[PDB]
Order: C-alpha cells, then structure tokens, then sequence
C-alpha cells in the first residue's frame, strides 16, 4: 500500500525475498532440548552440523 | 505515492500540473522526507519499523 | 552557551536547515547521553560544523563507497610508517588494502 | 510582598528609565524602593514617570524593608 | 568530490570529538547517521545565520554591564539600536 | 560622547604619523583640518560597506580563475549566485 | 595591498553614496600633508583605510571651535607627561601648574 512503501522511502529499509518460516517452541512449554535429529536427502550437501 | 488517491503519479505525471522542474521536485520530495526523519514527529513511526 | 536552557525554542526560531541540523544535534545528543557527556554540550559540534564546514554544498553517496571509507580509515588511523604489517594483522586484511589506504592518505592534498 | 525579590524587568518603564537605572545597577524591585526620591534624582535624565507606575502596582519609594536582600 | 569530502568531515569531526573529550573514533556512524537520514542528494549547508547572530548578540550583552555602549560599536561594528534590541531582548527572558 | 572618541582619533593619528615617520603633532592639525571639513550633524562611523563588498569580490575573481569557485565557496563561505554576479561586474568593467 | 586598479575604482567611488564621497576629500587632504611633510601621497589612501577600519562602529560629532582648541592644547601638553615632569611641562608649555594638573586629570578621566 501507499503508507508502507512511504515508510520503505523515509527509511530506506528493505526487506529481501526471505520470509520467516523457523520452527518456534510451542507456548507455555519450557524444557531441555535432548536430541536433534537432522536427515538430509541424497545429492545435496550436507550442513557442517549433519 | 498516490495515497487517497486511485494511482499514483510520476516526477513527468507531477510536473505538468505544478511545474516541470525535474531535480527540483526531486529535492522537495527528499526535503519533505528528510524533515519526517526529524526525532520530532518520527518517534510514533519508528515503531512501525519492526513490520 | 549556558543560556541556551532557554534558547531551546529560540534555537529554531526563524530558522532553516540549522533546525534540520538540530535534529542532528538531537542525535548527537543522544550519542552523547550513550557517550556519558552531557547532551547540551552537542550544540558547540554543529555551531563548529557551521564554522569549519559550513559555507558550501556536499553531494552525499547511499552504498559500498562510504564502506570502503570507512574500513581505510579504520586502517590508516593506526599507521605510524612502520606498523603495515601490524594494520594487517589487527584489521584482518591482506597487504593490498592497507597499502592502498597508505595510497589514499598519500594522494590527498 | 512577592514583588520585592522580582527584578526590575517587571516595570515595562520608559527606555531613559530603563538605560538611566543601570548605570547605578538596580536589579530588584526592593533595591529601588529602598531607595529615596532625593537621591535619584541626581543622575542625568524619569522624574514623571515612576511615581504613576508605582502605584498602578500598589507601591512607593521610600519606604523602610529590613533584613534586605534576603536572598 | 564525494569521498574526499566524506574523508575531511570525518576527521574534522573526530578532531573535534577529542576537543570535546570524547573518543574521536565515535566520529563514523555520526556520519552514517548524516547517512541515514540526509542520503540521496546534494544539499547547500552554508551559514545558518540564526544561530551565529544569536551567538554574536548574546557575547556582545555578556560584553554589556552597564555604560560600554561605545566600546559595544567600536568592537562588534553595531550601532546602539542593535544593543538597545539585545538588551531588551535579555529583558525578555527571566 | 565627542571628546573620548576625538582623543582617540587624535591618539590613532599620532601613532599613524609617527608610524609613517610624520612627526604625531602633526595629527592636531589634521584633526582639526577634518574637524573643519567633516561636521554639519550627527552620523555614525563605519566603514565602507559598499567598497568592502566591492573588494571582496576584486579579491574572490582575483582568486577564481576556474574551477578555484569552489575553493572560494570554501575560501570563506559564500554563494556562487554573488561570484557569477561578480564575474559578470569584472567583464562589465574595462 | 591589493588596491591595484584602485583609479578606475574611482569611478565607483565617484558612483557611491551615503558616507562615502567626503571621505575622497579626507584622501586628498592627507595626501596634501603628506606630500607637505615629504612623504608620498600615495600612501595616504592606506592611512585613511586605516582610519576607516579601526575607528569604525560608533556614533561621533565634532565641535569646532574652544573645545577643540582646549582639547588640542591639554593633548599636546599630556603627550609629552612622564609622572613626574610637571615642572617640566609648565617650562616648555608656557602654562602654569593648574593647567598641567587639568592636562592630567583630563588624561587619567578618558576610558
């Protein structure tokens, strides 16, 4: 709309093709994190972390 | 920007209702932009920045 | 100054670009509550911006070039004409930017 | 009095009247009621025009305040 | 012109950081900030004479005590009107 | 307010003399020649005003011989709408 | 001294107004005195730019006639006033005591 490109204009902010899709706790649960489990399908590579 | 308006017009769209001066215009859209800028009036809009 | 308690609306009063300025100012201001000074001293800087910058026009760029200005700065403002290799190791830049940042401080008048 | 420790800017006097009393440096309003009228007289150039506006203001030259200045 | 221009600001600023007792390598996101909201043009930054005759009037009635009237015009080049507007002009601040 | 500003005339005249090698008495007489020939009223002194503004811009096209208009904007801080206006007066003048 | 071409600024000077234009009489004067007493009068216009700069400012007004002579003779008689040759003064004056006490009276008053 008008008013949030006028605010893109004034501050000069622009946000890339990137949309938030991370993976949040669900609400009212505090615990330890035990196992991350991470497969990854053949052919492309593999993070540091696998 | 066309605000309340159906479109928008351009620096050519602008210039042949007031005046066809080109930087000229161009400067008075950054000296309106950089007077909302001001630490004045600007304190409400910064919040808007997170979205 | 001291007086200018009351010239804080006198201070725009009439006035142009200087309140654009002060807006500066503000932010400085507010760099120098962060840097632990006193604000109102920030108005001493601008009237000294006036004074030694002040008389002509500037064209300001937007992108990589004030980065690249800013790392040579970074880098030149340490050198003391026998500490390249130390301006490498402390800034994490090969040979080739520092000398040319040696270049830079030399080529200007 | 709340009038006795405001300065002398609160008397919208004459310009004469206003540049004639800085050369004795009067900055209260109590400083000037102090003094007399036979003594202020003497400086150059007001001698119609300060006993109308002080008493619009409820007040008169020689009168005695003690303790003063208080500051 | 730009960088050059860019370069002397920075370091006239840094300059008068440490003049002022503050760190001069406080200088740089100062400018960035000169950046963030005046990026995009060239603007013409000469005087602001508010400021400067403020400045001048409130030194020349600091000068001012009670009869320098005459040292006044012979210093500051201002005729005894200019001193009757700033003496009133302090008159009218309490 | 006449005789503090005469003795000082008359002690800046002497001084000039005796800086000229003229002996300073001499500067009686001048001071009572212009005594003579300046009175009629009242009228302050100052400078010429006109013929500062006319030697500024003698000295900013003195200076200018080019692209050195910028170094003049930065000479002592002024516009170039007065600098052209200055160099049109020198091409006007023969 | 870059007054150069300071001749054909004449002609400007003779297109001013207001303060001006007494003042090239002022220059002719002085160039008078000092062609009189040897020195070149060319260089009077710089002793009056001089005079135009430093006593600039202020409101003035002469007198003409006793008070200046008075003045004239209480300066001549006070320039020459070292602390302690009054003695000295009334000899070479020709004045008696009380003049050279008003002499330095009037010197010790001006601010």
């Amino acid at each position: 709309t008008p008013e949030e490109k006028l605010l893109r204009a004034i501050f000069g902010e622009k946000a890339s093709d990137v949309k938030d899709s991370s993976l949040r706790v669900p609400n009212g649960v505090s615990g330890t994190v035990i196992d991350v489990q991470v497969f990854t399908r053949d052919g492309v590579e593999k993070d540091k972390r696998a | 920007f066309g605000i309340d308006m159906n479109t928008d017009y351009t620096l050519e769209e602008v210039g042949k209702q007031f005046d066809v001066t080109r930087e000229r215009i161009r400067q008075i859209e950054a000296k309106a932009l950089r007077k909302l800028r001001h630490p004045s009036r600007s304190e409400v809009l910064r919040s808007f920045l997170d979205d | 100054d001291t007086i200018l308690a009351h010239l804080d609306n006198p201070a725009e009063d009439t006035s142009r670009f200087p309140a654009l300025l002060a807006e500066l100012n503000d932010l400085l201001r507010g760099e120098l509550s962060r840097l632990g000074v006193d604000p109102a001293h920030s108005l001493e800087i601008v009237v000294a911006i006036c004074k030694h910058l002040g008389g002509g026009q500037v064209y300001i760029p937007r992108g990589q070039a004030l980065d690249s200005l800013i790392r040579d700065l970074r880098i030149w403002n340490d050198f003391n004409g026998r500490n390249v290799s130390e301006l490498t190791t402390r800034y994490g830049v090969t040979f080739n930017t520092v000398y040319k940042a040696i270049r830079r401080m030399r080529r200007l008048k | 009095d709340p009038i006795l420790l405001r300065p002398v800017d609160d008397l919208e006097l004459t310009v004469r009247s206003a540049n004639c009393l800085k050369a004795e440096a009067i900055h209260y309003i109590g400083d000037l009621v102090q003094r007399t009228e036979v003594e202020l007289l003497k400086t150059p150039n007001s001698l119609t025009e300060i006993k109308d506006v002080l008493a619009s203001r409820g007040l008169s030259l020689g009168m005695r305040l003690e303790n003063w200045p208080p500051a």
